């Protein structure tokens, strides 16, 4: 799983 | 003086204003950072309920509550009066009884220290904060210092007056970089103009591998049943093994899939085919979700979970407003005197945007398949529990030791 | 004289009756042994419950009957050539096969490296009152390192049986303790030809005991039993093939001896794979394996199998040898007896697998003129079995083969 947020 | 090992007395907050949280009504970890974790989750769950309610049942949803909490907690540093109060209430920081608004930040630094341990771990969980101010303005020295000391946010000067666009391209480049390219164009072209003085930004990036492998060889196409009563073809990952699980109210299934390291996991909430996910969401209370998590027990089962990519982006202004955060957005009522020094005390937030990315599959890589799994001499109980996620479900990626919800969302359509 | 080094003529083979080049010969024999292996396994499989364990060393069995063939004649000799496929080796004389079998054994058990232990020990047991033909005795000792030990079968069948089983136990680090059943040997027993093989290798990639977990294993008809499942992640020569059948190779230190596991797709039956097994089918698979990163789950276990070989072998072609009327083994006893036939032949194998590596042992005893014992039996059918092979790569020899079904021990 790869997750990113901004 | 390292904040991660500092005593509250080694870190002077000198806040412009203070708010006293009203009076209320474990496991070898820190009492305070544990309470802040609880707070962030109350905001997480609540905000998610709101967001999902304004969303159509066929839409995927994904975001980072931690990211949001962190950004606004950063903004609270210069908040005062009713803006300061609302911030404390909406983000539930006021539920850490009789604690002053300035102490929250010390606890938040301690929470961040644990979260981004960076130790010789297996899964990667990093975070990056930064303040982009106009080169011409003069920001508060304490605001500048504390933003750096507590949240590691530097103050990079940009030229919003003359080159807003060039400044916007700078910000976007930074975020893209801090998110391994997964988050691009966070800030809309329209936004950021000559009157823009501050752009506060938080980024969170995660990448982990499954502790229990989903062999690509076993992935196959299966029908997914959307909310609109129709179906579509999805890539279904398959495996059998032991995972913490629990059948809760009305046949809803809760499953935890850990990543290498055990520190972080993925929790899935799958309602029985009968019950609609909208109901589970409406009932998904902070205390309910917590009960469910505590009831998970290791158990042998079959897992049917789709591969999928989710890209969500939206403005937080409306949702946050309906939740009680009004002053912050009002040019007339906003109180942020502790941010910009000398004048311009009627500074307010013009907009707040969130953009999140999520990819789930076997190897974690988008490349082809280079792995397999061989299980010899296995004979499981013919009556083993089965978890088949071919209908909308909820997803969370949490840091267990702290019980922090790093990301959350809904997979309403994993199809292609 | 050392046969390993010697050449065709340097060894005076004087068999009574009859019916690189040394390297291509040895190879052809390895193929012959392989052929017998898969064929015998299928017949053996038909006599068992698809959910029962099956372990055996085809090589051991092939060696004991080769040894026995040194005194065979007529059809008996011929049938022996065909049943064990020695008759497919580019030769002319039934006696030449022995020279290459010696060459093989030489390469199999005599090496410098010896990263893994693989030993063999053959021996003959003749009645203390008979005069055994001297050529047969000398040739058996030369070609198979099998000395003829005296035993009093006429007055002490039991003392003797225990004696032989004990000799076998000594050559198998005590893993094979009762190759010969209780009443298999009696006063009329003339000779007992025996083979033993002992192996013990270390995983080239051992498993960590820390990663081993208990797991409920459900027996087909019935309940469960706790099982120790090992876990490891790494690169292995692997390959998923037709109908979802997986072929996985686990090499031992040195890479000259490996263990090949074969498993059907879940819910698909193994019997289908066994019915299509063949030296070539197996070779096909072995050639398709590719290096791959994979997770391997495999139980810690040991299985022991024992049985008579008479039935299976007769159905395969060996009829005469067991017939008190048609059997023709004139080249064994010079004076003392003359109606020699095999009453029975027993085999017993042992396999143990753990984190450090693997351990296997076997033995075959061909009993002459003894009492034909009725087929023994120990049924405990389990479930979802996988095939296993422990072969020596350079020599293309299947040392051990079987079906692991009960990982509960
Ligand atoms: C906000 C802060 O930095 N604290 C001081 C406060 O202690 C002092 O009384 C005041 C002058 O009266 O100047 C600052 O506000
Ligand atoms: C409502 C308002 O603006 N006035 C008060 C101000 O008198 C007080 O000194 C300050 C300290 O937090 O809190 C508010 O700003
Ligand atoms: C001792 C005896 O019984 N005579 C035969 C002999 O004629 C034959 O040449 C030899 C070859 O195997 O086998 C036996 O020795
Ligand atoms: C690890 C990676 O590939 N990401 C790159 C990094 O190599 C580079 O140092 C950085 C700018 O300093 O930009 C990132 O996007
Ligand atoms: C530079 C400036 O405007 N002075 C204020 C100062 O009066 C106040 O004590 C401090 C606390 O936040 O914040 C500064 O910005
Ligand atoms: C059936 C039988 O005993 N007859 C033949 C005999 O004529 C022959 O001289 C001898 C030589 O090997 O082989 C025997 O099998």
């Amino acid at each position: 799983s790869e997750a990113a947020a901004s | 003086v390292d904040i991660c090992t500092a005593k509250p007395r080694d870190i002077p907050m000198n806040p412009m204003c203070i708010y006293r949280s009203p009076e209320k009504k474990p496991e070898a970890t820190n009492r305070r950072v544990w309470e802040l974790s609880k707070a962030n989750s109350r905001f997480a769950t609540t905000f998610y309920q709101h967001l999902a309610d304004s969303k159509n049942d066929n839409d995927n949803i994904f975001l980072s509550p931690l990211s949001i909490s962190t950004a606004f907690a950063m903004t609270k540093l210069g908040a005062c009066n009713d803006t300061l109060q609302q911030l404390m209430e909406v983000f539930k920081f006021d539920t850490i009884s009789e604690k002053t608004s300035d102490q929250i930040h010390f606890f938040f630094a301690k929470l961040n220290c644990r979260l981004y341990r960076k130790a010789n771990k297996s899964s990667k969980l990093v975070s990056a904060n930064r303040l982009f101010g106009d080169k011409s303005l003069t920001f508060n020295e304490t605001y500048q210092d504390i933003s750096e000391l507590v949240y590691g946010a530097k103050l990079q000067p940009l030229d919003f007056k003359e080159n807003a666009e060039q400044s916007r391209a700078a910000i976007n480049k930074w975020v893209s970089n801090k998110t391994e390219g997964r988050i691009t164009d966070v800030i809309p072209s329209e936004a950021i103009n000559e009157l823009t003085v501050l752009v506060l930004v938080n980024t969170i990036y995660f990448k982990g591998l499954w502790k229990s492998k989903f062999s690509p060889e076993n992935t196959r196409k299966e029908l997914f049943y959307k909310a609109d009563g129709e179906s579509c073809s999805a890539s279904m990952m398959y495996q059998e093994g032991k995972f913490r699980y629990r059948r809760v109210a009305e046949g809803t299934q809760v499953l935890e899939l850990p990543f290498k390291g055990d520190d972080i996991t993925m929790v899935l909430i799958l309602p029985k085919p009968e019950k609609s996910l909208a109901k589970v969401e409406k009932e998904l209370t902070p205390e309910v979700l917590q009960e469910w998590l505590d009831e998970l027990e290791e158990m042998m089962l079959v897992v049917h979970m789709p591969r999928f990519r989710i890209e969500d982006g939206f403005s937080l202004k409306e949702q946050l407003q309906d939740m009680g955060l009004v002053d912050l957005f009002s040019p007339e009522k906003s109180k942020l005197p502790g941010i910009v020094a000398e004048g311009r005390d009627d500074l307010y937030v013009s907009d707040a945007f969130h953009k999140a990315f999520l990819e789930v599959n076997e190897e974690g890589s988008e490349a082809a398949a280079s792995t397999a799994v061989v299980i010899a001499g296995r004979s499981l109980n013919p009556n083993r529990v089965t978890f088949k996620a071919n209908r909308p479900f909820l997803v969370f990626i949490r840091e267990v030791p702290l019980n922090t919800i790093i990301f959350m969302g809904r997979v309403a359509n994993p199809c292609v």
